[PDB]
Formats: structure tokens, sequence, C-alpha cells
RNA sequence: AGUAACGGAGGAGUACGAAGGUGCGCUCAGCGUGGUCGGAAAUCACGCGUAGAGUAUAAAGGCAAAAGCGCGCUUAACUGCGAGACCCACAAGUCGAGCAGGUACGAAAGUAGGUCUUAGUGAUCCGGUGGUUCUGUAUGGAAGGGCCAUCGCUCAACGGAU
RNA sequence: GCUGGCGACCAUAGCAAGAGUGAACCACCUGAUCCCUUCCCGAACUCAGAAGUGAAACCUCUUAGCGCUGAUGGUAGUGUGGGAUUACCCAUGUGAGAGUAAGUCAUCGCCAGCU
RNA sequence: GCGGG
RNA sequence: CGCAACCA
């Protein structure tokens, strides 16, 4: 699963995540994508079984471009500690997913079997998705 | 550390400034030119040891 | 237990007389730490870069120059 | 240049091993014997 | 270019100052043939008095050397006294002050300028 | 004393005929030479430490500089501001004078010496030489010489090309 | 402007008579290309060079009139002050033009009341040392006290209870 | 019509690429005896000059290639009132950044000299 | 503040 | 290194 090799800072603030995805919107390295038309986050461990699930299955035929990494160290208290004593360790990373981003593109494969591939990828993510294709404007 | 001297002045009157000075890299005395304001005039203050 | 429990007094710097308004003699203008703000004139700068006004007048802003400098300065 | 500095540095007539007697202001302080010249040499 | 770039980053300084003092400069110019100066108001548009070596009565000598910059001297000292500026801040421009600046500046402080 | 006059007076125009140079200004000339000799052994001993700066003074008329370190290499075991290397600039009337006294009293004088190395111009018409001892010196001798150590030499010419460069070293006899 | 948490990160309890003042001068870091070892990275030369170097020291804000780097001479790291401000429960803290005296540097306009700034600190009590036509228990002295200068606290639980 | 100096203004003014200027001026230039310089060096600084050359440099022209400027519209955000609670919506006010069309190879002032 | 190293 | 002196 996916990680930075190194950050300027162990831990972060839980931020706001709001808006809408007007950057990683379109489609750009490949010919058909999977876009979060919902909000939330994306731990490394979804992005791996994502991308498993997707390149058995279109069968290492094209190429695969992951558009999300997970950039953000997200922390947790052990079980049975109470509420001080500074923050929790970090235990996964997760990348956050606004409305319109693309999270998986498929080059070189044709319609069909890059939408069985991404049925079968959607099943594996915490919000719902949407199958694009490129467009010219 | 930096040690804590008098600059006496050598004009007789009682007048002194203080300072440190660092005793390794400065053994000498010092000896300065300073203005003593009982005479109101500039003259050399020597280096005494803090009382 | 962490490591992480200080910090330091506030310092309360920043733009203390604004544009347009009547200053005197010796009046501070900016408290700054570095000179984000550059002296004009009948105004002069402290050792620690405090912008304050050395003559009456009214106090107005600038950016002047070929390095694009902020200038306070004091309009009599 | 600054006096009090450099060297001293006065005429010197070069004797070559092959008839080729030069001229030349250096810091030898005395007068040069040359064997091996720009023209007595494999160049 | 390199000459000329090196000197201006040295009038800098004292040009600034001049400027932050609120003062009638004299500033001068020293070419390999010629010398000029110029008495300039404070705010360091409008020029005062000047004085060159192209006057119809230094021309026709020789320029470029410590007597002709006497005679600019006196010149500039006249012409300066003439328009009622007497207290000037000396701006070398980047050049030494000793030779033949120093010439022009002794000649304009005996014609009577104050600096 | 005699490259100067005889540059001044044959080597100019026949410079500007074999290169086809219009204006009589932009004609290759030679602006300065440089002598500089690295001694990183300098916090070691005195011998190679003085010893390069009085060598230079013997070879060269005029006395030497010590440049010092400019950052803290180390590897290289140096820190900022401390001797490490000598240097003396040559540009007139001792310029020539050297460019003689090694061209035609020390050139040929090193061991098992083949032509020169004629492909260091640095893009432009700007030399440099290489030496390994200072026993080709007419000037430090065998008897006095210790701790033997090399010089670098570069030859800074007013010339734009390569060509230029090769051109005004060759009027001037070099090596080739 | 201010703003809490056993919230997230780091520093301090010094240094320096020059690393202060002033006048004068200077401009990096990195690249390419060449050159005795010498080599990616030392010193030399030449071309660029977008601020990316440096700053006694942590970070931030600054830094070309460089606030960065050198050389000469120096003691303004002065005394009496101080309009007016900032900040402040108080006690404290901060900046300050200008005025007088005595200076240093500069040809001169000028610039200097320490250091690019923001940490490098400790009240009061008790006592020590220097000075002092203030006082001096009948009087003259003295002791003692006062005043001005300064010294003695990981009083660190740092407004310090003995 | 050209130079010189000092400013205003700080890229619509800049880079890059071409091109031209020697009456004067400016630059390079000649030499350092003298005044001054070099942690070495007349390179720089300084002085005494006028045999050359506009070569370099400066300056002046030309060119949207890159920079820089830059709408209109839309979008994001947001004050107030209201409605929903995963961050939106509605009414009203405000309104970017980016990007697009387009514009830019400056404008102005005081003084002197030369044509 | 008195001795030892 | 020990013995002894400690009331900002
Ligand atoms: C108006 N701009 C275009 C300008 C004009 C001139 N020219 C003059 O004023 C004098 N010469 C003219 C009048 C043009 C004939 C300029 O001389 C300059 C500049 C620009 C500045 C910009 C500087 C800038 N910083 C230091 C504020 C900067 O970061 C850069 C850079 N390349 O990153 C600079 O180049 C800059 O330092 C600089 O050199 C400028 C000028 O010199
Ligand atoms: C050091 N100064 C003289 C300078 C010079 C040049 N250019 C050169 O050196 C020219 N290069 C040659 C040698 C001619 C090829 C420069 O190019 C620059 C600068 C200054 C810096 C200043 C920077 C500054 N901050 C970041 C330190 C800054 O805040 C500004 C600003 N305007 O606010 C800058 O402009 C700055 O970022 C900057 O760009 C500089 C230069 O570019
Ligand atoms: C317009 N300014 C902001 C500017 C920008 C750039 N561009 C960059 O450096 C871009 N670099 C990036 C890629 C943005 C990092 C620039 O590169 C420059 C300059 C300024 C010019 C000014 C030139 C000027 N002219 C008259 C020759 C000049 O005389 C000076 C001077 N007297 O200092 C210059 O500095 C100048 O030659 C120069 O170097 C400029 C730039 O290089
Ligand atoms: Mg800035
Ligand atoms: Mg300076
Ligand atoms: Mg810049
Ligand atoms: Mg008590
Ligand atoms: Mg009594
Ligand atoms: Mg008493
Ligand atoms: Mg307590
Ligand atoms: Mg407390
Ligand atoms: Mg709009
Ligand atoms: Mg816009």
């Amino acid at each position: 699963m996916l990680q930075p090799k190194r950050t300027k800072f162990r831990k972060v603030h839980k931020g706001r995540n709001t808006g809408l995805a007007h950057r990683g919107s379109t489609v750009s390295f490949g010919s058909i994508a999977i876009k979060a038309t919902e909000r939330g986050r994306m731990t490394a461990r979804q992005i791996e079984a994502a991308r498993r699930t997707i390149s058995r299955r279109i069968k290492r035929g094209g190429k695969i471009f992951i558009r999300v990494f997970p950039d953000k160290p997200i922390t947790e208290k052990p079980l049975e500690v109470r509420m001080g004593n500074g923050k929790g360790n970090v235990e996964y990373w997760v990348c956050e997913i606004k409305p319109g981003k693309i999270l998986y593109e498929i080059e070189g494969v044709n319609e069909d079997l890059a939408r069985e591939a991404f049925a079968l990828a959607a099943a594996k993510l915490p919000f719902k998705t949407t199958i694009v294709t490129r467009t010219v404007m | 550390m930096r040690d804590k001297i008098r600059l006496v002045s050598s004009a007789g009157t009682g007048y002194f400034y203080t300072t440190t000075k660092n005793k390794r890299t400065m053994p000498e005395k010092m000896e300065i030119k300073k203005f003593d304001p009982k005479i109101r005039q500039h003259v050399i203050f020597k280096e005494a040891k803090i009382k | 237990s962490t490591k992480n429990g200080r910090d330091s007094n506030p310092k309360m710097l920043g733009v203390k007389v604004y544009g347009g308004q009547t200053v005197t003699a010796g009046n501070i203008i900016v408290r700054q730490r570095g000179t984000e703000f550059h002296a004009g004139a009948n105004v002069g700068m402290g050792r620690d870069h405090t912008l304050f006004a050395t003559a009456d007048g009214v106090v107005k802003f600038e950016v002047k120059g070929q390095f694009g400098r902020r200038y306070v300065k004091v309009e009599t | 240049m600054r006096a009090d500095i450099h060297p001293k540095y006065e005429k010197l007539v070069a004797t070559c091993s092959c008839g080729n007697v030069i001229e030349t202001r250096s810091a030898l302080g005395k007068e040069t014997i040359y064997l091996d010249v720009c023209s007595a040499c494999h160049p | 270019n390199e000459k000329k770039q090196s000197r201006l980053r040295r009038a800098k300084s004292t040009r600034l100052h001049i400027r932050a003092l609120g003062a009638t400069r004299l500033c001068v110019n020293r070419t390999p043939r010629h010398i000029y100066a110029q008495v300039i108001s404070a705010d360091g548009g409008k020029v005062l008095a000047q004085a060159s070596t192209l006057d119809a009565s230094l021309r026709s000598g020789t320029t470029g050397n410590i007597e002709a910059a006497t005679k600019v001297g006196a010149l500039i000292a006249e012409r300066a006294k003439a328009a009622g500026v007497t207290k000037v801040a000396f701006d070398r421009s980047g050049f030494k002050y000793h030779g033949r600046i120093k010439a022009l500046a002794d000649a304009a402080r005996e014609g009577g300028l104050e600096f | 004393a005699r490259l100067k006059a005889r540059y001044n007076d044959e080597l100019k125009a026949k410079l500007q005929e074999e290169l086809s140079i219009k204006n009589v200004m932009e004609i290759p000339r030679i602006t300065k030479i440089t002598l500089n000799m690295g001694v990183g052994a300098a916090a070691t001993d005195k011998k190679l430490l003085d010893g390069a700066v009085a060598d230079m003074q013997l070879i060269a008329g005029q006395k030497p500089v010590v440049t010092l370190a400019r950052k803290s290499i180390a590897g290289f075991k140096i820190r900022d501001g401390w001797p490490i290397g000598c240097k003396v600039t040559l540009r007139g009337d001792q310029m020539y004078e050297f460019l003689d006294r090694l061209i035609s009293i020390a050139i040929p004088r090193i061991r098992d010496f083949r032509g020169f190395s004629a492909k260091s111009f640095d893009g432009r018409g700007n030399y440099s030489m290489g030496l390994k001892e200072q026993i080709v010196f007419p000037e430090i001798d065998f008897d006095k010489i210790d701790r033997i150590r090399g010089m670098d030499i570069t030859i800074t010419t007013t010339a734009r090309t390569d060509d230029e460069g090769r051109a005004l070293m060759r009027a001037f006899g070099f090596p080739f």
C-alpha cells in the first residue's frame, strides 16, 4: 500500500473535507476512468485492493493509472487510554476524495472489459462512483 | 563564562564602569578611553577586580 | 507524556496607525520583526525595525522603487 | 607595484649550448647557461 | 558596462543618504576627457546650476586634468551662488574623492559653496 | 621584454592576415597569465606551506598571494578561511617576460617532453597548461629545491574562439 | 491585536574589546568549460547565474544604502536627559526624534547612547565595595544611617512563604 | 536628429534574436615619471595624455518566440435572513484564483553639448 | 579556611 | 581528598 517516502511532519490536523474536485476531474492519461461522485476518505489499503481487482480482471492488457495517492496520516489512540496525554499514533494513510475526482484510469482496453473491471473495483470503495469517458472539451 | 570587572577611572575620581570579559582570550588588564562625568572629560579606565 | 507544551508570550506586532490618520512626532506606526515596511519621508526606524513618525502629518502607505518596497511616509 | 614586497629582477643574458644567445629580465641574479633552447630541441 | 555598473553601485549609498537628508546636491561626473558638476535640487529632478569643461572658456584649452577641474569648480561655485545655492552635499558619484574630484571640490569650497 | 615589442611590431599583422580580422582592435592579444599552485597539505607542515610561495617569488618576479578556501569540504579536511592555495597574476612587462623565460629558457627542459596538449581552450581563447615539478625553472635550483610540488599556469587572452587562441599561441612559438 | 488543551514542532539560562563605531571597498550559492597530483565536491581561468549562499546561535520576519564579506583608524558597549508613542491589572517591558557636554570616524553633508531583530533571565529584604560638605541623639568628631555607582540567589515550583 | 548627466516610473518598460551609430560626446585606448592604488598584479582605483578603433561595451532601431499585462463570461469562496446537517440549498449583497480573447519591443521631466 | 595529592 | 565554618 502506497505511502510517502518521507514527510515534513508526522501528525496532521483533521481538517474539513469540503467543496468539489475541479482539478483531478478530467480523463488525462487513458481512455476510460472511474470517478468519485461522492465525498470521503480513501485509505491506502482500499487503493491497493481496487488496483488488484482491476488488474487481475483486465489481465495485464492496457495500463492502469492510479490518480489518488494517500498522503494524509491518520492517528489513533491505543485501546483503553483516556482522553489526554497528547496525540495518538499514526496508523494508516488516506487520500481525501471530493466529488468529481478521478481515481483510476484505463488506457489500451476496450470499453466493456474496462467497465467490468470498474464495476469490480467499485464494490471495494466506500463512496459511490461512476464510469466516465475521455472527451474533447 | 565571562567574569565581571570594573573599569576604574585613572583621574582620581571614584568613577567606574562595569563590564564582563573572557579571562582566557584576554588575560591582560583592559585599558580603554571613556568619559568620566565627574571631571566631564575622556580619560583612561583600567581594569580592576569586581568588588 | 509528549515533548510539546511550550510557546512564548505574545508580542503585539503590527500596524498601529493606518493610512490617512494624523500623527504627532514620535508616534509609533509599525511594530515589525524585519522591514516589511520601509521608512519614507518623515519616518524613522528604531533598532528593532520600529517605524515611527518624526513629524506631524498624515500617514501614507505606498509601493515604491524597483524592488517594489512598501513605504510608510508622513505628509506634513 | 608595491616596492619593498617583491623580489629583485634584473637583466640576464642566456648562453645556449647551440649558439642562440638570448636576453631576458629575470631573477636568476647571474648569467644563464642553457643546454636546450627553442631552436635546439625536438619541437 | 561593468565599470559603470560597479561605480553606480558605489554611488547609490551616498545618493540615497543625500535624498533622505533632503539637501541640495553637488553631483559630479568625470570622464577621461572632461569633467562636469551639477547643483541639483533636493527632489532630484531640477538642475539649479551646472558647469563643465564644455563652456567656450575651458573647451578651447585642455580638459581632463586637475587644472581644468579647478577651473570648473570655481565656475560652478560662482553659478551656484548666482542662483542662491549655498549649503550643498557633495556627491562624488562613486569616484574616489582624491584627485580631479578633490580639485573641483576645493575650488568649489573656496568659491563660496558651503560643505 | 622581447616578446612584447615582437608582438607589437611583427606578430600583429601576421595574426591579422592569418586569422582575417578586419578591425585592428579586434585582434587576438594576450591579457594575463596566472600561475596557481594548489597545496592541500597546508595544516600538516610549513616546508610545503611557504615553500610554494617562496618558489613562486623566485620563479615569478612578483610575490604570491595565499588563496584561502571558500567552503568546508569534509572529505578534503578543509574549513572555511584556511590557506589552501597560492597564485600570482602577471599582467604586463612581466607577463611577456614570463612567457619568454618559460617558452625559450625553460619550455624544453622537462624529461621526455612530447610537443604539448593543444585541445585545452575552455571554449574561448584561454589556455591552461600544467607542470609536474619546478626543476625546469632556470631560477629555482635543484640544490635549494625541497618537497617538489607542481604548478598550474593559465594564459587568458582577448580571443573569441579556440582558433584565434591557437593562432595567438602559435605566433608566440608554443610547444603545440 | 489577543486567544485554550497532559494540542503539533523546535530553541534559551549565552557569546563578542571585536563579532562594537566609523570611512572606504567587495558580492554570493550553484552550474558548464578547461587546468599538477586533484577525484562527483579544495585552489586557478573563463562564461553564464533564476537569490537558491551567508547571518555567533533555534525559527520566523528581514537583509543591495546590503543587515552578508574585507581593510584603516578607533571606543558612542559615552554622561545628563528626553517630546511623543507602543504594550500593559500592577510591578515591569519596548521604541524614540531632539537638546547639552565630551568624543570617534569622515574632505564634507553626516553617522555612532553596542551587536539584523525577536530568547540569554530573578522583585523585595539583609549585607559587601567605591564615592558623597546629606545626617550625625548635649557639643565637636566618629560609629551608624541616607544618596549615587556596583556586587552577592538553578530564590529553575523562575511574582521568589522560612 | 543625436548624444551625456540627474530624476519620475518600476517589465504594456523585460529577455531572446537580428541591425546601426564615431562631427562632437561616450567607450575602448597609450604610458605610468608624479598624486594615488594591489592581502600579488596600473585588472580595478588614480594620474599624465590623444596614435588609433567603434572590435568589445553602451546607446538607438526592428521583431510577440518567451516573459509581463489582461478583459467579458462562468466558477469557487463569503456578510445578512431563512431552510437542511456532512457542508449544502434558497433570497439578497459581494465576488476570486486559474484559464480564454486581447495588449505589449515604454511614457514623462530638468540641464548641458553637438549637428 | 585549614592540611593532603 | 578530608576536617571544620553557612541567617540575601
Ligand atoms: C522596470 N524593470 C523592467 C527594470 C528596469 C531596469 N532599468 C532601468 O531602470 C535602467 N535602464 C533602463 C531605464 C531600462 C534603460 C532595471 O535595471 C531593472 C528592472 C527590473 C529589476 C527587477 C529586479 C528584481 N528584484 C531584485 C526586485 C529581480 O528579482 C530580478 C530577477 N531577474 O529576478 C532582477 O533582475 C532585478 O534585480 C533587476 O535587476 C531589475 C533591474 O535591474
Ligand atoms: C543581491 N541582489 C543585488 C540581486 C541581484 C540579482 N542579479 C544579479 O546578481 C545579476 N547577475 C549577473 C551577475 C549580472 C549575471 C538578482 O537577480 C536578485 C538580487 C536580489 C534578490 C532579492 C530577493 C529578495 N528576498 C527573497 C531575499 C526579495 O524578497 C525580493 C523582493 N522584490 O521582494 C526579490 O526580488 C528577490 O527574491 C530576488 O529575486 C533577488 C534577485 O533576483
Ligand atoms: C523584468 N525583470 C523582473 C527581469 C526578469 C527576468 N526574468 C527571470 O529571471 C526569470 N527567471 C525565472 C524563470 C522566472 C525564475 C530577468 O532575467 C531580468 C529582469 C530584469 C532585467 C533588467 C536588465 C537591465 N537592462 C536595461 C539591460 C539592466 O540594465 C540591468 C541592471 N542595470 O541591473 C539588469 O539587471 C538586466 O540586464 C537584467 O539582467 C534583467 C534580467 O535578467
Ligand atoms: Mg521580499
Ligand atoms: Mg558600502
Ligand atoms: Mg527575482
Ligand atoms: Mg526575607
Ligand atoms: Mg554628637
Ligand atoms: Mg554612607
Ligand atoms: Mg510557585
Ligand atoms: Mg509562579
Ligand atoms: Mg467575473
Ligand atoms: Mg481575474
